[PDB]
C-alpha cells in the first residue's frame, strides 16, 4: 500500500527526496504499517 | 529570556545577500554543501 506517499517502495522515497525532504514520507509509511500491524495483532488476539 | 543551556556557540561569516536564504537545514546550494552545512536535527537562530 501507499498511505498517501508518492511511492510505496521505500527505496524510491530515499532516492528522490533525499533525507531532509523525505522523512515525512518515511513517517507516514512507518505509522501506516504500524497501524496495519496493530490491527492484525488485535484481530489475532480476538481469534485466539 | 527564561531558558538555560549547557553551552552557547556563535558562528560569524560573510555571504552575499541573495544567498542568505541558503542558511537552513536541508537546503541545497554551493554555500550549503561546500561552505557551511547545518544538521537536520538543529535548533538555533539566524541573524544577518
Amino acid at each position: 500500500s501507499n498511505f498517501g506517499a508518492i511511492s510505496s517502495v521505500l527505496n524510491d522515497i530515499l532516492s528522490r527526496l533525499d533525507p531532509p525532504e523525505a522523512e515525512v514520507q518515511i513517517d507516514r509509511l512507518i505509522t501506516g504499517r504500524l497501524q496495519s500491524l496493530q490491527t492484525y495483532v488485535t484481530q489475532q488476539l480476538i481469534r485466539a | 529570556n527564561d531558558l538555560c543551556f549547557t553551552n552557547v556557540y556563535a558562528d560569524s561569516f560573510v555571504i552575499r545577500g541573495d544567498e542568505v536564504r541558503q542558511i537552513a537545514p536541508g537546503q541545497t546550494g554551493k554555500i550549503a554543501d561546500y561552505n557551511y552545512k547545518l544538521p537536520d536535527d538543529f535548533t538555533g537562530c539566524v541573524i544577518a
